[PDB]
């Protein structure tokens, strides 16, 4: 029925530390595998920590809320799946002690917590250290990291360039006090759309500047390139004018059915030449567009491109500059898509495209991949992908942090030292968030296959005494300097992972009670 | 434990009376008011709500908490409906009004037990409830510390404790607060009411923080794309033209080219259309507008036309503004000029009045303001902070620390709260009780000592000590009677309550933690109203 008080309390971290255990052999590249058994005849040995998590049904509402941190994290950065659930988890399991032990009220446990938070940030960024962003030799050396260990390897330095490419030109590199400062937002998903085209192989693909338009034209046989490009962009179709009142027309003599038609074919052409008045290049109409509209345009030194969508006229607005007019007549001048490189309408693949690649960087960019098959256009894409989350992760922020557990036991040791200057009964849940950081570098420990005390004790001796560069060697287990043995992974991961990690906990601390109803 | 084997009174189904009905009502009730109790306050906690298909919701939110409650007896389902009515009539306080019914039961139950009759507890409840609403009105208080001092700076600084404006609040709240004083106005019939929608926003990162601007009056993001104009228009007054329509030179069509040999020619269409679009022009100038406000802009020949007529024509006007500039004036928004066949302004008739407009540089921004109108009731706030991200979150804090401190004064009638209006009560109705000297006294005493529930609620959320906070609290609300009668004091020590974030006792008045008077009326009535249709229910019969 309901969970009321401590029993709220117990709960909601009995099933988060649940869920934590399931992925602590997740961490790491010598990560474990799990027995997925199915309810039915069949079982799975994918380890990979999203899958585990998604496959694997949860009982208590705080389970779901710790797939929702993950879910939410995948969304956040391309990293971090297990980090932001083991971490979360940890912290649940130390502060336990003090709801119970210690009868510290959740209020109290809630602002030590955005506390410890806020000290961490500072020393996940005072430990880290920067890169030239701008350099892409070293660019290509920090994508690869997420490209290795995999088949696609062989195919790196393309993924790279075009990773890198991509999100560069989408970035918003931007500052002033009138138009705001963007910060370098990055958004990939919507700004470096990628598009698949049958035909050619992985090295064949390019990075456009520019909109990649999957529709067909009047004629295969039009000029690809502009001198001077002048785009129109419409929604109404080129067909026979119609009033929007009454008529009645009626005919008794054959001969006036021809006048009829020569006005029907009068009224296309006006159309038409209200588009040609403003000497166009390139006409966008999201209707179609009638044989005879087809030819009256062509005939005018223009292309004509049919069937594009309000979205993608949209797109094709920002990078061409044109505003889209509804009604043909009322087609003004000042519509424009100069300093636009072609217009080419290249058949790929059997397909046709039509391509609007420009001199211009308007905050966005396509991915054309290019490949012999479907398989081999998705196995780009899908691997892809992980390229280009870290270069958003790196291009957002130059600076990277220390893997292997060293950032995680630098914000244990920088957190002990504050608090001892910390008054009052949070000292003790401030504590929790110190302990709960070293369950990276102990998991690392337990995974490669030492001694999760004796190692853990040496390591967080070195960051005590040492340099917060030392962390744990993934394949031998040794304590091992972090700039040796580069495993260096960007701040905005790290930044994002303890941070909803510590708020995903103060959701579930704050609540004493479930109850049913609906 | 359950009600059951009835074995009496020969009908098709159950029967619970006596004891027995009473102790389920009062199991009931407990069980609700357990669930939202916590709800309590600004520093109470959140509960989850999880339905019978697998999802669930966290809220602190009393009346969501209350409806989405599964309550399996009637007893329980009159305390949320009555919170699904308080959401109709006031839109708060469920929280508080089950809290107290609850504990009215409660202690009721313990009267019966007392061999006290049910009438005579309905009874001393509602005679109780009539004290303790004239009580109220005598603690009640209208809109003060404006005057030589201010406590609604408290009302904003509150507002924006968490708000990354909330560092430079002590120099901000002021902004927030004297930006509604000043607007003050009458929106009909004598309501007396502070606007809504005042107090136009704007953003410029040229300086710190302490640098923003109030300005008395429509600061509109716009210029006049030239020096010929002084700075300063109109020192006796101005009429000022609010227009969307532009004034920009004739063209024979947005889709035609006009393509010309002969010179003689394209002066002459030139020409002409410059005479069509003077047409607009003229007939505002005519109409004597010393400031004109154009959405779409003014061409350079039809401004032209204005400096020479001593006219300070405005380039590139935010459309948005005018509607507000043009009600405050009296003028009228011009979507589109005409007449019959020509256009015209009708000789002042979409003209508003005002008194002085001046073109002002913000250091980054730039803005024809107009300031003394007719009547416009509003004001003009320029942000400044540390960087761009912090000017849009100033905006957001701006927004909500006026909304919450309008809110507070939107109410002409106001009480203290942090159990302020609960401890008194709980003072007045004990001494209240003594004058009775039959049967009510037992249920007044019992509905003073429910009222502190809400105080003892409210420390326990804090994670305080209840029992400190209230037994302070109640002895400052005691001195404030004993000195009552003679109004001989050093401290009045009234309207003190609780301060649920340092743990202490504070004057609420100028702490700024105030409720208007109709909900502590009518969550009193609320909470006794549900109690009474419970306690009258001494039988119950299941079929």
């Amino acid at each position: 029925e309901r969970t009321t008080g401590r029993q709220a309390q117990i709960s909601n971290i009995t099933a988060a530390k649940a869920v934590a255990d399931v992925i602590r052999t997740c961490l790491g590249p010598k990560a474990m595998l799990k027995m997925l058994l199915d309810p039915m005849g069949g079982l799975v040995l994918t380890n990979d920590g999203h899958a585990i998590l998604r496959e694997i049904d949860v009982a208590h509402p705080a389970a779901k809320s710790m797939l929702e941190l993950s879910r939410t994290q995948d969304e956040e950065v391309g990293d971090g799946t297990t980090t932001v659930i083991i971490l979360a988890g940890e912290i649940l399991a130390q502060c336990a002690p003090y709801l119970i032990e210690k009868n510290i009220h959740p209020v109290i446990i809630i602002q030590a917590l955005k506390k410890a938070l806020t000290d961490a940030l500072e020393v996940i960024k005072q430990v880290s250290k920067p890169v030239d962003v701008e350099n892409d030799a070293a660019m290509k050396k920090l994508i690869q990291a997420s490209i290795g260990t995999k088949y696609v390897i062989h195919w790196s330095e393309k993924m790279c360039e075009l990773a890198l490419d991509a999100v560069k030109t989408v970035r918003k590199d931007l500052g002033q006090t009138v138009e705001g400062e963007p910060n370098f937002e990055i958004d990939i998903k919507r700004y470096v759309r990628v598009e698949k085209i049958p035909g050619g192989d992985v090295l064949d693909s390019r990075v456009l500047k520019g909109v990649l338009l999957n529709k067909d034209v009047v004629h295969p046989k039009m000029s690809r390139h502009i001198e001077n490009p002048r785009v129109v962009l419409l929604d109404c179709p080129l067909e026979y004018k119609k009033g929007e009142s009454q008529t009645n027309i009626e005919i008794e003599k054959e001969e006036d059915w021809n006048r009829i038609l020569q006005i029907e074919e009068e009224q296309v052409q006006l159309m038409c030449e209200q588009i040609l008045a403003v000497r166009p290049t390139l006409v966008i109409t999201e209707k179609g567009v009638s044989d005879l509209a087809q030819h009256y345009l062509l005939k005018g030194g223009c292309s004509v491109l049919r069937r594009v969508k309000k979205s993608d006229n949209n797109r094709i607005a920002r990078v061409t500059g044109a505003t889209i007019v509804n009604r043909v007549e009322d087609l003004k001048e000042s519509d424009v898509g100069t300093n636009c490189g072609l217009f080419k309408v290249e058949m790929i693949g059997d397909e046709y495209f039509s391509f609007l690649d420009n001199c211009k960087e308007p905050k966005a960019c396509t991915i054309m991949l290019r490949g012999g098959s479907k398989d081999i256009l998705n196995e780009i894409d899908r691997n892809l992908q992980d390229a280009m989350a870290v270069a958003r992760n790196v291009m957002l922020s130059p600076s990277l942090s220390p893997g292997g557990g060293a950032t995680e036991m630098a914000v244990s040791v920088k957190l002990a030292e504050k608090a001892k200057q910390l008054e009052g009964i949070q000292q003790w849940p401030y504590q929790a968030v110190a302990d709960a950081m070293e369950c990276i570098p102990r998991t690392l420990i337990q995974n490669a296959g030492g001694d999760p005390i004796r190692l853990l004790s040496q390591l967080r001796a070195k960051h005590a005494q040492g340099n917060f560069t030392t962390g744990i060697d993934g394949d031998k287990g040794k304590i091992v300097d972090m700039v040796s043995y580069g495993i260096w992974e960007p701040e905005v991961i790290k930044q994002q992972s303890v941070k909803t990690a510590i708020e995903s906990a103060c959701l579930l601390l704050r609540v004493d009670d479930i109850v049913s109803g609906v | 434990f359950n009600n059951s084997r009835s074995d009496t009174l020969f009908l098709g189904g159950e029967k619970i009376s006596g004891d027995d009905i009473r102790n389920q009502n009062v199991l009931a009730t407990m069980a609700v008011a357990n669930v939202v109790k916590s709800s309590l306050g600004p520093v109470g906690l959140d509960k989850m709500l999880v339905d019978d298909i697998g999802d669930f919701t966290v809220t602190n939110d009393g009346a969501t908490i209350l409806s989405l409650l599964d309550v399996q007896h009637p007893a329980g389902k009159i305390l949320v409906e009555l919170a699904q009515q308080q959401d109709r009539e006031i839109g708060d306080g469920t929280t508080s009004v089950v809290i107290i019914a609850s504990e009215l039961l409660k202690r009721a139950n313990e009267l019966v037990k007392n061999k006290i009759h049910p009438t005579t507890i309905i009874t001393g409840f509602r005679v109780a409830l009539r004290e303790a609403i004239r009580f109220i009105n005598e603690v009640l208080s209208t809109s003060v510390d404006t005057l030589g001092k201010e406590t609604l700076i408290n009302i904003a600084k509150t507002s924006m404790s968490s708000k990354i404006i909330g560092a430079d609040s002590d120099f901000f709240s002021n902004m927030v607060v004297d930006a509604l004083l000043a607007v003050k106005t009458q929106n009909s019939k004598g309501e007396i009411k502070y606007p809504v929608k005042a107090v136009n926003v704007l953003k410029a990162h040229g300086k710190s923080a302490t640098e923003s601007l109030l300005v008395p009056g429509y600061a509109l993001n716009c210029t006049v794309a030239s020096q010929a104009m002084p700075k300063r228009i109109a020192g006796g007054n101005v009429k000022i033209a609010c227009l969307d329509l532009n004034l920009q030179k004739a063209r024979m069509a947005m889709g035609v080219q006009i393509n010309i040999d002969d010179p003689e020619q394209l002066e002459q269409i030139r020409k002409r259309e410059a005479g069509i679009v003077l047409e607009r022009v003229k007939k505002i100038i005519d109409a004597g507008a010393q400031v004109v406000l154009t959405t779409k802009g003014i061409d350079d020949l039809c401004l032209k036309e204005f400096v020479e007529a001593k006219i300070m024509g405005v380039r590139r006007c935010k459309k948005e503004d005018l509607r507000r500039i043009a009600r405050a004036t009296g003028a009228t928004l011009v979507s589109s000029m005409s007449n019959l066949e020509g256009e015209e302004t009708f000789e002042s008739s979409y003209l508003g009045l005002c008194d002085e407009v001046v073109q002002a540089k913000f250091s980054d921004d730039e803005c024809i303001l107009i300031k003394g109108t007719s009547k416009h009731s509003s004001s003009s706030i320029i942000l400044r902070g540390a960087n761009d991200y912090s000017l849009d979150e100033m905006e957001r804090s701006l927004h909500d620390s006026l909304s919450v401190v309008k809110r507070t004064l939107e109410s002409g009638n106001v009480v203290p709260g942090g159990g302020c209006v609960e401890a008194a009560l709980n003072i007045y109705l004990d001494n209240f009780a003594t004058t009775v000297g039959s049967r009510e006294q037992l249920a007044i005493a019992e509905f003073a000592a429910a009222l502190l529930i809400i105080p003892k609620t409210l420390a326990v959320n804090a994670a305080k000590d209840s029992s400190e906070l209230v037994a302070k609290l109640r002895s400052y609300h005691a001195a404030s009677q004993m000195a009552k009668p003679e109004d001989v004091k050093r401290r009045s020590y009234r309207n003190y309550g609780l301060d649920l974030i340092r743990g202490k006792i504070v004057d609420e008045i100028h702490a700024g933690v105030l409720e208007p008077t109709i909900s502590k009326v009518k969550s009193l009535k609320s909470a006794l109203e549900a109690c009474v249709a419970i306690l009258r229910i001494d039988t119950m019969i299941t079929v």
